[PDB]
């Protein structure tokens, strides 16, 4: 069974995944837009 | 005073062992070619 | 050259292995007397009636102390601020019982160290240096003056001077907390910022310079051999160091001027410790740390404790226990 | 260098110094395993911490008897 | 105890006089550069 | 230099102060109202001067149970009538 | 190779006013959340339900007395996550249970990791040796030992330091009264390292500033330095002669000098960390047994050590009931240790 | 025996001060 | 000639808008009476 | 036997000797009280 | 838009006075209402 | 057994001190030029 | 200072080391019993 | 503690035997 605290764990896990995911998506997007001039 | 009766040898070896290590290293350093 | 002339030439000679100098002429005997008396007392002095209540405290090694617990114990509270040289005692046994060594040692020490500072100026002058190393040294010296002389003055007794020992030091500190709430005093807080800060910047500086040493050695030898004493060129790349630190924080938080950097290194701990010393020296006249005891009150008037009040409970414990036989009346007024 | 019977036998196992798989190779899979491992550690930690409480999992000296 | 007192007083006086006359003995001139400061 | 505008150019420009004579006071007032409306108390669960004790009580509402802590606190809040 | 990873790497490592790097992804959010957590708690949040303490400006505390306090002892060593079984996602209750303490402690920890990683990354990019990071290992040892390991060895986070000025002072005095922490030789080494570090900072700074070569006409001498100049700005030889004649010994090697400047405070802090690790287990330097046997048998035997234990006993009995409210201590007036009159 | 030990270590430290100052390796400008 | 919204801008802002608001709350607090 | 090329001379200069002895003696002076207890 | 339109010394003076005022207010608050001990 | 409580330190220093003397001399001999 | 010409290097070869350690250790094994008494 | 000392010294002597035999300075004809 999923105890209240296991639900808590899933919520926490999801929260962390969302924060990291959005962070990297935005940072990648930005890096893609704002490219470094080479050569 | 009722001190730990191993305090003396503990302190003595604590001082002597690394001091000796260093003296060995120094003296064999001095004897090296200049 | 006549004898006095020759003597003056030797005293102020820049070629003596240790500089003597005129400040040195006072410094050497006072520090030797202080040192010898200290060592003899720390090893062999009998217990001292510090608080003047015929309750002798054993400080010396031969009288049951170790290195951590041992001390030269402050002179008797019965003496107060009275001058107690050996010759004011009927006997050495009396002098020892009453804590004369403490006075002899602290006065010779303070004089000798004041002369150490003057001596630092003096040698700086003889060598054609800028003069202010001694000013930096004024920070620890003042602090010694704070704990060995100024506090006794304010409180009325050398029995209240910091004992010349490790645990005695801790005693002094705990009693001081009880009586002045020094932790809650902004000058002590500045002291702490000074020493924590000093250590931080020491480690930091050391690390950046070590980080930017120019490769002059192979891997099988110490990098220190890459610098030779007295070489004209700098041994590390400060532009690289600044390039690192500036990126670590941001460009303008980083020093690029080595003179400005070293001035900051000098000034931060010295100023901070000056404030520490003035903390002790003003708490000596009982202008004490912040008192927020019962500062927070609810709508009815109930006291709502803060961390300050818990501090206050600890302080109370110290206050009520210290010198458990010395007080006959309810208020500790000095 | 000295050859030995056992050295001759083991030779192949220390012959590929510096050999690499091209580019990123299996890094993404490794990363997946790292994430799973992190979650595992998080689970056992929160169990031990009693932040994660599971049915039939009594984190106590009194777990069974 | 008087004898110890006198001895210390004399010693201290001796060294203090050394300090004072010493610093009176042309001290500004005792530096490696500009000596004429009188 | 790193490519961004110098701080001194920005904070010495008219545009900046046109924007921030609006934005700074606005945030300041928003914080002020965050406290003066009492919303801070409600958000953080900080007792008002009249919500530390019930009228007669002198015992601290100390949390004593890890997993029923939430309930203990709620109960403590109810006992404030 | 020119995929998304390398492109992201390009952007992350661009020379901007505030360098970011891969390390920044960890560092900036965690550090921001730690600082913001602290400011938020100290401004708005109580410690009434955890400590029976007011701890915010909102309640009337000042900068010195505000804190984000440790959770109640009953919380044990709960991570106290917002979504955990204690707060169950209720932010207000979370605040009231002390969740901001673990929030700040943990984010602060990962933030320190982030910062040291930042030190490494930047050192690698600029092409310097990573001694600044290595030196930074000492503050991390201190933080980990004091704010994590220490409470982990005790009953709960409650006994960790609370994040506040006065709260930290309380922590100090607690360690004196209960651990006799001043008597601990690891603490003694910490003190030696800190004061010795400050000494080195001050003395080196003063020495450099007072052995400068005249490199300009200005009476204010700072302008007469150029960051790119090849020459030493001060005289090592003169400095060395000065200290040799003043103190008896002197540096002759600048590299040794600066490594020593790294070594002293870092080593000191590390030693103190070891001692605190001991205190996690109450493995204290509280007593000298020989002292106690003698004192127990001989009531005229007194040292500063025994005086300090009397002080400690005072601290414990007088502070414990309010400092440890979960114990429900009631100490009748008659059992309170007190000297005459006071 | 404790006292002997403490005083001994201290004495060794002072002797060490003596050698460290008057019998140091001399600094040499290369 | 110069960009406006930089990483620098973001950093400055997350440290600034919160403090402005916070300071205003504190100042609100200075008048609260029990 | 054919000699080992990985061999290196080892050194400790006088200053390092003095520093080391200082470390050991001061550590001993500090901890001794605790060894005797 | 133009950098330097409002002198940096004025900006510094005004911001400085703003700081002085806010901190002054906090100190006033130390003697009144909550935390005043009264 | 009720042995002499100093026998341990006596024996230990008896072994260590001259042994250390000899090791110092040997090692500084080896490091001299061949 | 002008160097002292009476200086001589000192040597202890490995065989001498081994002999000395044998002497010392065996002497210790012999006398230790008496030291403990 | 006595026994420890005796056995220790003995073990040191045996180890010494080992080094004195297998790690002796080799005899060389000049
Ligand atoms: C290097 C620098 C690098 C930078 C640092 C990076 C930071 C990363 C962050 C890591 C966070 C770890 C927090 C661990 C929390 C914890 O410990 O929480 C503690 C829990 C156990 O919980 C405790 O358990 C205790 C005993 O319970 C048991 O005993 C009771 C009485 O008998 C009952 O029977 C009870 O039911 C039974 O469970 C009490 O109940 C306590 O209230 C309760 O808090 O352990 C656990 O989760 C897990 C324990 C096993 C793994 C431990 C690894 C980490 C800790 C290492 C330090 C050790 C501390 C020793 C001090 C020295
Ligand atoms: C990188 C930056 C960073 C880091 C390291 C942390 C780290 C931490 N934060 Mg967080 N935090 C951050 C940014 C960060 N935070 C930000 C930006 C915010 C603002 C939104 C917050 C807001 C925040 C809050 C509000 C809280 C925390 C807390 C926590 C802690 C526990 C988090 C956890 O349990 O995650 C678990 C999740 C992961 C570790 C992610 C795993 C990813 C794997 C590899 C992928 C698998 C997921 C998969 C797709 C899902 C499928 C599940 C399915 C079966 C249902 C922890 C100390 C809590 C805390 O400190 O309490 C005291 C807490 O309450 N943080
Ligand atoms: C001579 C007097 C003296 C001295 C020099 C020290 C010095 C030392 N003591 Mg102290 N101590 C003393 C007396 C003294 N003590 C006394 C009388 C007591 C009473 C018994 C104590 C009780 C005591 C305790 C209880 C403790 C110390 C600790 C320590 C060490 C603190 C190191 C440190 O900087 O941590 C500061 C913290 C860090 C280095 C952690 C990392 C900090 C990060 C980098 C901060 C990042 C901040 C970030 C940028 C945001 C800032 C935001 C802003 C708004 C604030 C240090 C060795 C501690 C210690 O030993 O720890 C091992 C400790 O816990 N001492
Ligand atoms: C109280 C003492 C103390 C403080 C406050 C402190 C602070 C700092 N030292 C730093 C550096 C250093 N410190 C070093 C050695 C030392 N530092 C020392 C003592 C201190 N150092 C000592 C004694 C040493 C000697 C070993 C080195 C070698 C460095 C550096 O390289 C670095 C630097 O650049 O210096 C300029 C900076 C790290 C910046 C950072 O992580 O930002 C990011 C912010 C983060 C990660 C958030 C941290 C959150 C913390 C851990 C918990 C939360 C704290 C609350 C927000 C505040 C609570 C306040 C109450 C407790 C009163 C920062 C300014
Ligand atoms: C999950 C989420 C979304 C992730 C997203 C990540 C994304 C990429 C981030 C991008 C945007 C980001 C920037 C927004 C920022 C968010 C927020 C602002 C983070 C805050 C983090 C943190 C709390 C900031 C704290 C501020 C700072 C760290 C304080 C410490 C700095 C301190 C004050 C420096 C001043 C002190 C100064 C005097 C030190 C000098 C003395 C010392 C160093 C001398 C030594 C020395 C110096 C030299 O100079 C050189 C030369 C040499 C020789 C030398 O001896
Ligand atoms: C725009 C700039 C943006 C940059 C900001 C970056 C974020 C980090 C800021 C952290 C600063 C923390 C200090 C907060 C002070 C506070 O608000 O107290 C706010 C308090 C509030 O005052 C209290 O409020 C209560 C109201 O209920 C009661 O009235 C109390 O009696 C009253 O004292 O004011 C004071 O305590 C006066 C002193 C404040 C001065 C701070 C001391 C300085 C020491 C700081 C050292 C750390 C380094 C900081 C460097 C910057
Ligand atoms: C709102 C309040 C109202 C206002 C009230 C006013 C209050 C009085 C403020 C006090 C004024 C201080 C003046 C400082 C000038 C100065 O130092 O110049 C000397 C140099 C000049 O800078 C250098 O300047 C050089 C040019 S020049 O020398 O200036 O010409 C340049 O070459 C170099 O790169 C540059 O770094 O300054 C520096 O080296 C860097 C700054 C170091 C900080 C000095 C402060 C001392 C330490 C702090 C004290 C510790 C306190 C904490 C306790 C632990
Ligand atoms: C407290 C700080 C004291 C340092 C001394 C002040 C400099 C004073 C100085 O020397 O001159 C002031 C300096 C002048 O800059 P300029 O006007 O020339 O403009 C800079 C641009 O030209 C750069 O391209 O401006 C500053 O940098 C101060 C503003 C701070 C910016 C805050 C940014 C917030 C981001 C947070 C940083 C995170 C750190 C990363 C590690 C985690
Ligand atoms: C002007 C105010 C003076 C403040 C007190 C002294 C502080 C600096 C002295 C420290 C001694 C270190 C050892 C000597 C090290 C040494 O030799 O320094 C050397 C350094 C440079 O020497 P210069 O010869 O080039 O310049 C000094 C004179 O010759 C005239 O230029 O001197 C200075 O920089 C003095 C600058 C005055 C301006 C500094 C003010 C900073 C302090 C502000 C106070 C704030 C505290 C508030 C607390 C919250
Ligand atoms: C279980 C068996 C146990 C037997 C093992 C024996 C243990 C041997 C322990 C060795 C330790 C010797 C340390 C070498 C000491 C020494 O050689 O330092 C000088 C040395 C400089 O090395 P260099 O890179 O310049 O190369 C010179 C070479 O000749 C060194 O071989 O720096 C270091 O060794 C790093 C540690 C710094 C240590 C500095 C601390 C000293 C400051 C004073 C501290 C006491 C006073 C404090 C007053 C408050
Ligand atoms: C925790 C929380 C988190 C996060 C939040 C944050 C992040 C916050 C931020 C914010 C912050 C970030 C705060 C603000 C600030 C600061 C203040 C509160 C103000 C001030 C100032 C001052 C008062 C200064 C003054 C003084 C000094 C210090 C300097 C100089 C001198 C003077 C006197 C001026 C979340 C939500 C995710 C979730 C859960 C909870
Ligand atoms: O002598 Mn040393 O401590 Ca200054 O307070 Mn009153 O007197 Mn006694 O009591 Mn608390
Ligand atoms: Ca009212
Ligand atoms: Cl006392
Ligand atoms: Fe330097
Ligand atoms: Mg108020």
């Amino acid at each position: 069974t999923i105890t209240p605290s296991l639900k808590g764990f899933f919520i926490g896990l999801l929260s962390g995944a969302v924060v990291l995911g959005l962070t990297f998506a935005v940072l990648i997007a930005i890096s893609q837009i704002d490219k470094v001039q080479r050569s | 005073m009722e001190v730990n009766q191993l305090g003396l040898i503990a302190t003595a070896l604590f001082v002597l062992v690394p001091s000796v290590f260093l003296i060995i290293l120094y003296v064999q350093t001095e004897s090296q070619q200049k | 050259a006549n004898l006095w002339e020759r003597f003056c030439n030797w005293v102020t000679s820049t070629d003596n292995r240790l500089y003597v100098g005129w400040f040195g002429v006072i410094m050497i005997p006072t520090l030797l007397a202080a040192t010898i008396c200290f060592v003899i007392a720390f090893i062999a002095a009998p217990p001292v009636d510090i608080d003047g209540i015929r309750e002798p405290v054993s400080g010396s090694l031969l009288y049951g102390n170790n290195i951590i617990t041992g001390a030269v114990v402050p002179s008797s509270n019965a003496i107060g601020l009275h001058f107690y040289p050996i010759w004011e005692a009927a006997s050495l046994d009396e002098w020892l019982y009453n804590g004369g060594p403490y006075q002899l040692i602290i006065f010779h020490f303070l004089l000798g160290a004041s002369c150490y500072m003057g001596r630092q100026w003096e040698l700086s002058y003889r060598l054609g240096m800028r003069p202010w190393i001694c000013v930096a040294y004024s920070a620890p010296l003042a602090s010694a003056f704070a704990v060995f002389l100024i506090y006794p003055i304010g409180q009325g007794s050398f029995s209240d001077g910091m004992p010349l020992g490790i645990s005695g030091t801790f005693n002094f500190m705990i009693v001081f907390q009880a009586e002045h709430n020094i932790l809650m005093h902004p000058f002590h807080q500045l002291g702490v910022a000074g020493v924590f800060g000093g250590a931080l910047f020491c480690a930091m500086h050391g690390s950046l310079v070590t980080s930017s040493l120019i490769r002059e050695t192979t891997e099988t030898e110490s990098a220190n051999y890459g610098y030779k004493f007295g070489q004209e060129e700098e041994t590390y790349n400060i532009v690289a160091a600044h390039g690192y630190f500036g990126r670590l924080i941001f460009q303008y938080a980083s020093f690029n001027n080595s003179r400005s950097l070293h001035f900051f290194l000098a000034a931060w701990p010295v100023v901070g410790v000056w404030f520490a010393a003035l903390g002790i020296s003003t708490m000596a006249f009982n202008l004490n740390g912040f008192n927020f005891n019962h500062s927070v009150i609810d709508a009815k008037g109930n006291v709502i404790n803060t961390w300050a009040d818990i501090i206050n409970r600890a302080n109370l414990g110290m206050e009520v226990m210290h010198e458990r036989n010395a007080h006959n009346f309810p208020l500790d007024l000095a | 260098a000295r050859r030995t019977w056992l050295g001759d036998i083991l030779r192949p196992l220390n012959s590929e110094y510096g050999k690499v798989a091209p580019g990123w190779g299996t890094t993404p899979l490794m990363a997946v395993f790292m994430g799973l491992f992190l979650v595992f550690l998080l689970i056992i930690l929160e169990i031990y911490n009693s932040t994660l409480i599971l049915d039939g999992v009594n984190v106590s000296w009194k777990a069974l008897g | 105890m008087e004898t110890l007192k006198i001895t210390v007083y004399i010693v201290v006086t001796f060294f203090v006089l050394l300090f004072v006359f010493g610093f009176l003995s042309g001290d500004p001139a005792r530096n490696p550069k500009r000596k004429d400061l009188e | 230099t790193t490519g961004e505008r110098p701080f001194s150019d920005i904070i010495t420009s008219v545009r900046y102060w046109v924007i921030h004579s609006i934005t700074i006071p606005a945030l300041f007032i928003a914080g002020w109202l965050f406290v003066s409306t009492g919303l801070a108390y409600d958000v953080f669960g900080t007792p008002r001067p009249d919500s530390y004790y019930a009228q007669e009580q002198r015992s601290i509402p100390l949390v004593t149970d890890r997993f029923e802590a939430k309930q203990q606190v709620e109960t403590f809040l109810e006992q404030l009538k | 190779e020119r995929g998304w990873f390398d492109i992201l790497d390009d952007w992350l490592k661009r020379d901007r006013f505030v360098f970011v790097g891969w390390s920044g992804i960890l560092l900036f959010p965690c550090a921001y959340l730690a600082l913001g957590g602290w400011l938020t708690g100290t401004t708005f949040v109580t410690s009434w339900y955890t400590h029976g303490l007011a701890s915010s400006y909102l309640e009337g505390c000042n900068f010195l007395t505000v804190a984000v306090s440790t959770p109640a002892n009953s919380m044990g060593h709960s991570l106290l996550l917002l979504w955990g079984p204690e707060a169950q996602g209720d932010f207000t209750r979370w605040c009231q249970l002390g969740g901001l303490w673990t929030f700040i402690a943990l984010h602060g920890a990962f933030g320190l990791i982030g910062f040291m990683l930042r030190q490494f990354e930047i050192a690698r990019l600029v092409g310097v040796r990573p001694y600044n990071a290595i030196a930074f290992s000492a503050p991390i040892a201190v933080f980990v030992s004091v704010f994590l390991i220490y409470p982990l060895g005790q009953s709960s986070w409650f006994f960790a330091p609370s994040f506040g000025v006065a709260a930290i002072f309380r922590f100090l005095l607690f360690f004196q009264g209960f651990h006799n922490w001043t008597l601990n030789p690891f603490h003694m080494m910490g003190v030696a390292g800190v004061l010795g570090g400050a000494l080195l900072c001050a003395i080196h700074g003063a020495t450099v500033e007072n052995t400068l070569f005249q490199d300009g006409e200005g009476a204010s001498t700072f302008r007469a330095f150029n960051p790119t100049q090849a020459e030493e700005t001060y005289s090592m030889v003169t400095a060395n002669r000065f200290w040799s004649q003043i103190f008896g010994i002197a540096f002759s090697n600048k590299r040794w000098l600066h490594f020593f400047m790294l070594f002293v405070p870092v080593t000191g802090l590390w030693m103190s960390a070891i001692g605190v690790v001991g205190l996690a287990l109450n493995l204290r330097s509280y007593d000298f047994i020989s002292q106690e046997i003698r004192a127990a048998e001989d009531p005229e035997f007194e040292t500063f050590y025994t005086k300090n234990l009397l002080l400690n006993e005072g601290i414990r009995a007088w502070m414990a009931p309010q400092d440890q409210p979960h114990e429900n201590f009631v100490f009748p007036e008659e059992v309170l240790p007190r000297g005459n009159a006071l | 025996m404790e006292t002997i030990t403490y005083v001994f270590i201290f004495a060794c430290i002072i002797a060490l001060f003596f050698f460290a100052i008057f019998f140091r390796e001399p600094p040499r400008i290369t | 000639s110069y960009p406006i919204f930089t990483v620098r801008w973001v950093a400055v802002h997350t440290l600034a808008v919160p403090t402005i608001f916070f300071l205003g709350a504190i100042a609100a607090m200075q008048f609260i009476q029990r | 036997m054919e000699p080992n090329p990985n061999r290196q001379p080892v050194e400790l200069n006088r200053t390092s000797l003095y520093l080391g002895l200082l470390l050991i003696l001061v550590l001993a002076l500090l901890f001794s009280s605790y060894f005797f207890n | 838009s133009e950098g330097g339109r409002i002198p940096l010394w004025i900006v510094a003076t005004v911001a400085g006075m703003g700081v002085i005022v806010i901190v002054g207010l906090f100190f006033y608050g130390a003697y009144a209402g909550l935390g005043s001990s009264l």
